């Protein structure tokens, strides 16, 4: 759920995922469209695609455990679902930590027409 | 902690 990503997130890259990466570029916020705006965008736009394919799985909601093996994301057994949406989580995580060099505040808060142009998963 | 993405 929100809150093991939330706290997955500021372990990876210091940063609180409120505010940083909720209102991000194209892809960090609520659904999305349009082209990515970066490669902390591109994280973003992978994992919706990791949640899409999981239609009944309650990602936002369904809690799991995942433990730290000094440094590494190890997900914890739970359900199936649970398992995958771990797996989605981590992968963001990572992606973000990868990208903090390149995290940019000109595009927090960016505004929706400018998300132009097609991706598909 | 607290949530989004």
């Amino acid at each position: 759920s929100l809150l093991e990503f939330g706290k997955m997130i500021l372990e990876e890259t210091g940063k609180l995922a409120i505010p940083s990466y909720s209102s991000y570029g194209c892809y960090c916020g609520w659904g999305g469209k349009g082209t990515p705006k970066d490669a902390t965008d591109r994280c973003c736009f992978v994992h919706d695609c990791c949640y899409g394919n999981l239609p009944d799985c309650n990602p936002k909601s369904d809690r799991y455990k995942y433990k730290r093996v000094n440094g590494a994301i190890v997900c914890e057994k739970g359900t199936s679902c649970e398992n995958r949406i771990c797996e989605c989580d981590k992968a963001a995580a990572i992606c973000f930590r990868q990208n903090l060099n390149t995290y940019s505040k000109k595009y927090m808060l960016y505004p929706d027409f400018l998300c132009k142009g097609e991706l598909k998963c | 902690a607290l949530v989004y993405k």
